[PDB]
């Protein structure tokens, strides 16, 4: 399988720098052109730099004026992207891409490397249960939720009863409110499975290593 | 910097319908150096059409491409559910190489009103020293909707944060969540909390609230 393998997710503080790597297998990078493309959260695509591994020649979009440095090592079949003076506008997914290495096929893109630049510290999410107030009126069906607030960094893992409920579930995209993320989830079940059968909310934070379960009552 | 402009920005096509989107460049580029990419949330952009009119490996024959100079387009003879995505045109003609702003293709379905549900701050949360009021508006169509928070007859604008989900894979509907976050006191210091959702499915708004 011809493929481009990129280094892992990056979490850096502003002012710092970070070097991303991309290793090709299936072809020699010296026989094509290697690039790095950037995609900001829920945004578009931007080409950053290009390099010819055969002679080390590079091309840069003037906007990444000497903040981005592209290099390549034919011996390890690897291309790199160095980014200095990291700011939040630098947070994004970075893809390395190869021009078609062989006649008969298209280009090659890596899995992407997510870079997050924040000053925030690791903070566990606080999970709160969302259940109907005193009275209730819907018949046949009911909706319950969960509030995951003030956590960093992404992501959090929410499931209802360990994957038991995989229908009628709505876990919304987190939101950044002053360096911290907050998200909420809802699920709907027939009023015949609740409140008799327990419905649980399981939110886990990979970073702070927190695992909390919120029972909807 | 050859700028590429894609029209339309967003669009919906009922199943089986014919679709067409355009890409226009600030200056002319070779038709051989103009390509289109398809991207779905969470994965890398994938080559869809290369050199203006050629289909990439595995791309369905219902797709086509055409153009030269500064005007190009992508077409789907018949809309199918898996066509739903964001398509970007790209010029690899002169550097800096650029991409268009993209065209998001969504699925058109029969309108459906929003199922609203509001919730008050948990004591767990209240004792922590804060108060968040949440309101879900689930499974509706189209995506167009407005949400208002009326804290004691005096709409609260600031402190509200929303989040929308992508078009649902099963029913092709949308959903939204609004969260009003006040402080400890601010919340109990009032007692009328309302979530008002106005959706094109009905003139009469949908309201939900609670007291204390
Ligand atoms: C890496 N790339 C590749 C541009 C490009 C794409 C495709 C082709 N050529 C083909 O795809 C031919 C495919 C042949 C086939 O599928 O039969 C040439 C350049 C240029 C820099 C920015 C990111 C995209």
């Amino acid at each position: 399988e011809v493929q481009l393998q990129q280094s892992g997710a990056e979490l850096v503080k502003p002012g710092a720098s970070v070097k991303l790597s991309c290793t090709a297998s299936g072809f020699n990078i010296k026989d094509t052109y290697m690039h790095w493309v950037k995609q900001k959260p829920e945004q578009g695509l931007e080409w950053i730099a290009q390099i010819d591994p055969a002679n080390g020649n590079t091309k840069y979009d003037p906007k990444f004026q000497g903040k981005a440095t592209i290099t390549a090592d034919t011996s390890s079949n690897t291309a790199y992207l160095h980014l200095s003076s990291l700011t939040s506008e630098d947070s994004a997914v970075y893809y390395c891409a190869a021009d078609p290495p062989y006649y008969g096929h298209g280009d090659y893109w890596g899995q992407g490397t997510t870079l997050t630049v924040s000053s925030a510290k690791t903070t566990p999410p606080s999970v709160y249960p969302l259940a109907p107030g005193s009275a209730a009126q819907t018949n046949s069906m009911v909706t319950l939720g969960c509030l995951v607030k003030g956590y960093f960094p992404e992501p959090v893992t929410v499931t209802w009863n360990s994957g038991s409920l995989s229908s009628g579930v709505h876990t919304f995209p987190a939101v950044l409110q002053s360096d911290l993320y907050t998200l909420s989830s809802s699920v709907t079940v027939p009023s015949s499975t609740w409140p008799s059968e327990t419905v649980t909310c399981n939110v886990a934070h990979p970073a702070s290593s927190t695992k909390v379960d919120k029972k909807i009552v | 910097d050859i700028v590429l402009t894609q029209s339309p920005a967003i669009m919906s096509a009922s199943l089986g319908e014919r679709v067409t989107m355009t890409c226009t460049a600030s200056s002319s580029v070779s038709s051989s150096n103009l390509h289109w990419y398809q991207q779905k949330p969470g994965s890398s952009p994938k080559l869809w059409i290369y050199s203006t009119s050629n289909l990439a490996s595995g791309v369905p024959a219902r797709f086509s491409g055409s153009g030269s100079g500064t005007s190009y387009s992508l077409t789907i003879s018949s809309m199918e559910a898996e066509d739903a995505a964001t398509y970007y045109c790209h010029q690899y003609h002169r550097s800096p190489y650029t991409f268009g702003g993209g065209t998001k293709l969504e699925i058109k379905r029969a309108d459906a009103a929003p199922t609203v549900s509001i919730f008050p701050p948990s004591s767990e949360q209240l004792t922590s020293g804060g108060a968040s009021v949440v309101c879900f508006l689930n499974n509706f169509y189209p995506k167009d909707i407005n949400v208002k928070w009326k804290i004691d007859g005096s709409e609260r604008q600031n402190g509200v944060l929303n989040s929308w989900t992508d078009q649902d894979s099963k029913d092709s509907t949308y959903s939204m969540s609004s969260t009003l976050t006040l402080t400890k006191d601010e919340y109990e210091r009032h007692n009328s909390y309302t979530c008002e959702a106005t959706h094109k499915t009905s003139t009469s708004p949908i309201v939900k609230s609670f007291n204390r």
